[PDB]
């Protein structure tokens, strides 16, 4: 089955890797941090916005499109894709994650009774198929990573049979790239099997799932280096609901690809304003005759046009543009890291890049998240 | 402002105005109509959407409403207010409130004035008033004024002759800290009429501030719900009839298309923008012709006939949004509380506005703005 990802370079201290994804959209370099696009437009910020921060891949979100303005208003609109006028890449989840699961599929309620509405793989599958997006995901059975007990694995095998059941009513892997999830939580072995089994199957990608959801850290970045250990090499790797600075360039090190997170959208809403310091807190009155950039090393029109002086007066108004420009600002702070990441990585001077990052985000590095100590010292990255 | 008229057919004023701003090449056409702004921004539009707009005016109008709050920031920064908001390539010019959110009336004495932001009341004298100018340093900037003799209460005529010379007072007083200010020497005063609604107290007014050397007049009191009334509308002719033609008319409060020809008809030159953005805030676009709550120049979005119409707003329109999007996506934004609506809703109506000031001097200079005019009222 043809490749949809060549890796270009890689760390030969870490697990980093330095590649571009063959996409029916365009070409996506890879490591890569998809926004939401649902949220991105939510926040006031066009396709042509986009477009010119260099994002070439966006998600979408299934369940809220299934409900507003469903699936077969986008089919009748050429897609998801003419629907917003978005003329790149789309990643679209499956939809199942009020609800209740059972072998048939993912059961929602109606409000104040009603029937009901069944999200079956088959179902997850023909509902992807007329958003048209160039990534689907599969139907997997998700808990989450705080329970423990029996749902754990019964989630697990439900996952692989769900994926079997998606791979079937695939029936155009030319148009469409189908995902498995990486599920089994946080137990070393059910994850294993997962991994096992999943990776059976052909399918162009795999997502880790079933992370990231207030599980301790040193769990977190254990059960993504088991995910990357066993996951195929020349195949793209998916991290779920990590946007965290920090969190991409350890798991970056740690072999992970792609990351999608609503995290830098839903700041610019609190008024926080992404740096390679941690963040700035516009809103708060010691930036009121601040008449600096946010930051002058960043690309994006905010920081190459306003003050911080500027958003904060802004913030402190009615003017809904204060969101626009903290939402551009921070997606362009995620793609400017990624293509940094990347860059050190094509130039084999990843560790030297991630010792700088660590050190300018906490400082010492006896103040480093002990957590990312560990987990950067496992691929030989030493701070 | 060295004003040129091209000519002057049934009253209407066709020509521009040259020498202005700090470096003195930039011209303004007459009739035209300001870029509306609220804390020194165009609502929902950032520099970056600003420029995905054509036909954006030179000239951009701020409140102080909205940026006196901001006194000691400005007065810090000492570049400016165009350069502080990013927008150094525009002219400016500072009126006194704002168009829409106005704030209660009521706080008009003849020592002070008060105007609204979101930070809450804030009071100015006339030294306050011109030390706020100094730090703005607006182009051209309205001079403190008493404009609440003209409100839907009966007014008395003392109160509209108390506003001619409380107004009359505060221009002699700015003049005067104007002519002790190195920076303020640069902006352009703008006088401003009152008199309410009485005859007698409205032509002193216009006659009284024409003595003074301001660079050009603003007509206050002239705003009417649903639009001006018959009485205002014969009242601004005798106004403007009694001001030079070598001088900028501006009006403040009148924004919809039907009441700008009546005006334009009675010698006035600038108007405000903030009737596209009424109409954006309600989710609607506007659809009224002029090639050759909600009104008949609009539709509104967020009608379920629109859910898979997917034309653009207006067939033709050169504008961001009806060259990339559709009235059914424009509907789902609207449903969803989406605030790409406003976004793409105001590039579409700052165009379509934009663009219907632009046959108002095609039409003045083919002498037809009396089809102009009969083609928008007919859409009543
Ligand atoms: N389909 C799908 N979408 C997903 N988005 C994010 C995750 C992974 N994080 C979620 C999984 C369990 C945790 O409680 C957390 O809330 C995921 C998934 O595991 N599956
Ligand atoms: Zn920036
Ligand atoms: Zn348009």
């Amino acid at each position: 089955a043809p490749r949809i990802m060549r890796l270009v370079a890689e760390c030969s201290r870490s697990g980093a890797r330095a590649g571009e994804l063959r996409l029916p959209h365009g070409t996506v370099a890879t490591p890569v941090f998809m926004p939401v696009g649902t949220q991105a437009t939510m926040k006031g910020i066009t396709t042509e916005q986009l477009d010119s921060l260099g994002c070439r891949i966006c998600l979408g979100n299934t369940y809220h499109l299934g409900l507003r303005p469903g699936p077969e208003l986008i089919r009748k609109a050429q897609g998801l894709h003419g629907f917003m006028n978005w003329p790149h890449n789309l990643l679209t989840d499956s939809g199942g994650f009020l609800s209740e699961v059972t072998e048939e599929g993912v059961h929602f309620r109606s409000p104040y009774d009603g029937e009901e509405t069944l999200l079956s793989p088959e179902r997850s599958v023909e509902i992807q198929n007329a958003l048209g997006s160039d990534i689907i995901m599969q139907l997997d059975h998700v808990v989450s990573s705080t329970v423990t007990g029996p749902l754990v694995e019964e989630a697990m095998h439900r996952s692989v049979r769900w994926l079997d059941r998606c791979i079937a009513a695939h029936k155009h892997p030319d148009k469409q790239n189908l995902f498995a999830i990486i599920q089994g939580g946080l137990n070393a072995d059910l994850r294993t099997t997962c991994l096992k089994e999943m990776t059976k199957r052909d399918v162009p990608g795999f997502a880790i799932g079933g992370l990231s959801g207030g599980e301790s850290k040193a769990q977190f970045w254990k059960m993504v280096a088991l995910s990357t250990s066993m996951l195929p090499k020349d195949k793209p790797r998916y991290l779920m609901g990590v946007g965290y600075a920090t969190d991409l360039v350890v798991c970056v090190a740690l072999g992970c690809d792609m990351f999608d997170c609503v995290y830098p959208t839903r700041t610019a809403r609190f008024g926080s304003a992404l740096v390679p310091t941690g963040n700035l807190q516009l809103k708060k009155k010691q930036y009121a005759k601040d008449f600096s950039p946010i930051n002058p090393e960043c690309p994006c029109p905010t920081c190459q046009t306003h003050s911080r002086a500027f958003l904060h007066a802004l913030l402190h108004s009615d003017n809904t543009t204060a969101l626009h420009h903290l939402t551009v600002h921070n997606i362009a702070y995620q793609l400017q890291l990624l293509s940094a990441v990347r860059s050190s990585i094509l130039e084999q001077r990843f560790p030297d890049f991630v010792r700088n990052f660590m050190r300018t985000m906490y400082g010492d590095h006896s103040l480093c998240p002990a957590w990312a100590v560990e987990a950067l010292a496992s691929v030989g990255i030493m701070l | 402002p060295k004003l040129s008229l091209i000519k002057v057919v049934n009253g209407c004023r066709l020509g521009k105005i040259q020498n202005l701003g700090k470096a003195g090449d930039c011209t303004v056409d007459i009739p035209g109509c300001l870029l509306y702004t609220r804390t020194g921004s165009a609502p929902h539009l950032t520099h970056q959407t600003l420029r995905n707009i054509h036909g954006v005016p030179g000239i951009a109008q701020l409140t102080l409403s909205s940026l006196a709050e901001h006194h000691e920031v400005l007065a810090e920064y000492k570049k400016g207010v165009g350069s502080f908001i990013g927008m150094p390539e525009s002219l400016f010019y500072c009126s006194l409130h704002d168009p829409v959110t106005p704030g209660p009336a009521g706080y008009v004495t003849s020592k002070s004035v008060s105007v609204w932001g979101f930070g809450g009341r804030v009071e100015m004298t006339v030294s306050k008033f011109m030390a706020i100018q100094e730090a703005l340093q607006p182009d051209w900037f309205q001079c403190l004024s008493d404009g609440e003799a003209s409100c839907a209460e009966t007014t008395s005529i003392k109160r509209a002759r108390k506003s001619v010379d409380r107004s009359l007072l505060f221009l002699d007083s700015c003049l005067r800290l104007q002519e002790e200010s190195e920076v303020l020497q640069k902006s352009v005063i703008i006088g401003v009429i009152e008199g309410g609604d009485v005859m007698e107290e409205r032509l002193r007014s216009a006659r009284e501030t024409a003595k003074r050397p301001v660079g050009g007049f603003l007509l206050d009191g002239f705003q009417g719900d649903p639009a001006v009334t018959e009485t205002r509308l014969h009242l601004l002719s005798s106004v403007t009839a009694e001001l030079p033609e070598d001088k900028p008319r501006l009006i403040c409060g009148v924004s919809r298309p039907d009441e700008v020809l009546e005006c334009i008809e009675r010698g006035v030159d600038l108007f405000e923008s903030f009737f596209p953005y009424q109409v954006t805030e309600r989710g609607c676009a506007l659809t009224f012709t002029f090639d050759c709550e909600m009104t008949s120049f609009e539709i509104n979005l967020k009608e379920k006939k629109y859910q898979e119409d997917f034309d653009p707003l207006v067939r033709g329109c050169s504008c961001y949004c009806c060259k990339n999007h559709t009235r059914a996506y424009i509907h789902h934004l609207l449903m969803t509380n989406e605030l790409l609506a406003g976004v793409l809703l105001m590039m579409h109506n700052f165009e379509h506005y934009f663009g219907f000031f632009c046959s108002i001097r095609e039409a003045l200079k083919n002498d037809t703005l009396a089809q102009l005019k009969e083609l928008i009222c007919r859409q009543m």
